[PDB]
């Protein structure tokens, strides 16, 4: 058989659904979302971290110049300097008096500890879920994971299940994303070579152990003053520090929807943003015949303290007769009301208890026990506990949402206005028929 | 998303509701809360509990149904007595112009 | 006259006009700017340009 059913994407609180077919006894079904997995594209950009900015000795000529040569390291800066007088320790280190050249080199380098505290800068292109789903019928279990297209049927051994596409797509990152220490950041980072100094993305590479790593830092090259040797460079801070300053909140801390966000890979999991339409071809071996079942032939219910909330807040017992003995589901027909256990044991003139979640102030839902449908009618309490540690349940709907009370007060007032208009119209058209003839 | 460093002994306060507010204390493991529907008042009573209860619950639907209740009974009098006024006026006006009648 | 004691990287705007504008930032010798009437548009053009 083949069966199209809307789940919620909650992770928990499983799905009721009661397959019916012709000639077949009723079969239920819980559909599960045990995990979920908004997993996207990541393509990396570059990364990058606090740099070392290693100056090396500086060159000097004597009487000579030193016009340098270009190098491909990263943010080389080599500057000439005329009329200096080098001096280290033990007395000045030329012989030539006032005519010397000196050759100031600075390049930049990622520091030794850029292995770990490093920022890798990645593009987002489009999320695509794969869910686990616990799915069980018959007595039978089956988890499986399947992706959220409406294609792929998944892990279809024996159970083929087809998650259609999902009403919303919510992708809770954007396009650029910094991932630093599995902290996971929403931030424009700069594009590969369009750097800017002291900001982030000031140095880039394709890799940490990658050769062509390209920076601009700002870095200037002064002009020494005292008689010493020294090389006097001037350089903006590192764009990597002024980010982890101001980095603001991760998206572990602010994604939208619960979504735990986790790295290697980047995805997000374990949160509930819309409705998956899942269609199920349940096998022939799985349902059984309507004779082999026990029917029930006198059924009724009756619900006893209802409180509706996100907690399983009802108890309803059913007080039955059936011509045998045996095990055969029961279901609650209305979405406000889902029940807590899906199959039941029947045996003869007895009652069962069973529990119920509801959204609506008057429980007033259809059961069906086995096959055999009835009516629990009665009213509901608001909750005395104002915070739980459940989700709910049940999404709330107009209709079910106003009690009978409630409404018998609407519809009394509009009845009673409707009344007043129709009665009018009598009485204008019986003048209008007086004062024709 | 709010983020606070927080030192000494102080109360903060937090509005949950129906989706959820997922708080994260120091080390700690995040701690989920839902808000359900525990409005002070009875659904199933005399009319001002139900209107203070959806009141509670929600402000603005229940202010924009009493609103149209209003209206709608105002408007039904009101053109009710309309339509009793004009048939009086049309059932007494022949015997309005003939004193002797 | 504005005077600010600052530290950490930060950008900051000042207006000139065709007087000229003079900041000393930190030991430096004071560095003089000037304006000039450089506005988008153009006084020889269609009229909505030139207002
Ligand atoms: C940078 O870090 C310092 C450290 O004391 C802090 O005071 C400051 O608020 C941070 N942010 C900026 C924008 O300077
Ligand atoms: C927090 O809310 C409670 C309501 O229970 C109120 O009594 C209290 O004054 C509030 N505190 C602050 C600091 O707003
Ligand atoms: C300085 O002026 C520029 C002009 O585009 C503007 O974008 C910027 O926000 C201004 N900054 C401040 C701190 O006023």
């Amino acid at each position: 058989f083949e069966h199209a059913t809307t789940v919620p994407n909650v992770p928990g609180i499983p799905y009721k659904a009661l397959v019916e077919r012709a000639g077949y006894a009723p079969l239920n079904l819980e559909i599960t979302v045990v995990s979920s997995e908004l997993t996207p594209s990541t393509n990396k950009e570059y990364v990058t971290c606090k740099f070392h900015t290693v100056v090396p000795s500086p060159q000097v000529k004597c009487c000579g110049s030193l016009e340098c040569k270009a190098s491909s390291k990263a943010d080389y800066t080599c500057r000439v300097f005329g009329g200096v007088y080098p001096f280290m320790w033990g007395g000045a280190q030329c012989f030539c008096d006032s005519e010397n050249t000196q050759l100031s080199e600075a390049y930049v380098e990622f520091a030794p500890d850029c292995t770990i505290d490093h920022a890798v800068a990645l593009k987002v292109h489009t999320a695509a879920l794969k869910v686990g789903l616990r799915i069980v019928y018959g007595n039978t279990t089956a988890r499986l994971d399947t992706f959220v297209n409406g294609v792929t049927p998944g892990s279809s051994r024996d159970l083929k299940v087809i998650a259609g596409p999902i009403s919303a797509a919510f992708s809770p990152f954007d396009h650029k994303v910094v991932i630093r220490k599995g902290l996971v950041y929403n931030y424009d980072f700069p594009e590969y070579g369009a750097m800017n100094p002291g900001a982030f993305g000031d140095i880039q590479a394709s890799s940490l152990d990658a050769t062509d790593i390209v920076a601009r830092t700002d870095i200037r090259l002064l002009k020494p003053s005292v008689k010493n040797i020294h090389v006097p460079y001037t350089q903006a801070v590192s764009g990597y520090e002024m980010w982890k300053n101001n980095s603001g909140r991760p998206l572990q801390e602010t994604a939208p929807f619960g979504c735990k966000i986790e790295v290697e890979p980047l995805r997000a999991t374990n949160c509930a943003y819309g409705h998956i339409p899942i269609s199920i071809d349940i096998p022939d071996a799985a349902f059984v015949r309507s004779s082999e079942s026990p029917t029930i032939l006198e059924v009724s219910c009756t619900v006893a303290d209802c409180i509706y909330s996100a907690d399983f807040g009802g108890s309803l017992t059913l007080q039955y007769k059936a011509n045998r003995e045996g095990h055969c589901p029961v279901h609650s027909h209305s979405t406000t009301a889902v029940l807590k256990e899906a199959t039941t044991h029947v045996t003869a003139t007895g009652s069962i208890t069973l529990h119920f979640s509801t959204s609506s102030p008057q429980a007033n839902f259809i059961v069906s026990l086995c096959g055999k449908k009835t009516t629990c009618n009665a009213e509901c309490k608001p909750p005395a506990d104002h915070i739980i540690g459940e989700p709910h349940k049940v999404d709330q709907e107009f209709q079910a949402a106003v009690s009978k009370t409630s409404w018998n007060w609407l519809l009394a007032l509009f009845g009673g206005a409707s009344s007043l208009i129709v009665v009018g119209l009598i009485v204008l058209v019986c003048s209008s028929m007086l004062i024709n003839t | 998303a709010t983020a606070e460093w927080i030192t000494g002994t102080t109360s903060r306060n937090f509005s949950v509701g129906r989706e959820g507010l997922e708080y994260v204390w120091g080390n700690h493991e995040p701690v989920r809360v839902w808000a359900q529907e525990s409005a002070p008042g009875d659904p199933h009573g005399w009319p001002h509990e139900i209107i203070i209860h959806y009141y509670h619950r929600h402000p603005v639907y229940t202010v924009i149904v009493l609103c149209g209740v209003a209206l709608a009974i105002l408007v039904g009098t009101a053109s009710s007595a309309a339509c009793i006024a004009k048939a009086r006026r049309d059932c007494l006006t022949p015997y309005a112009l003939a004193p002797n009648a």
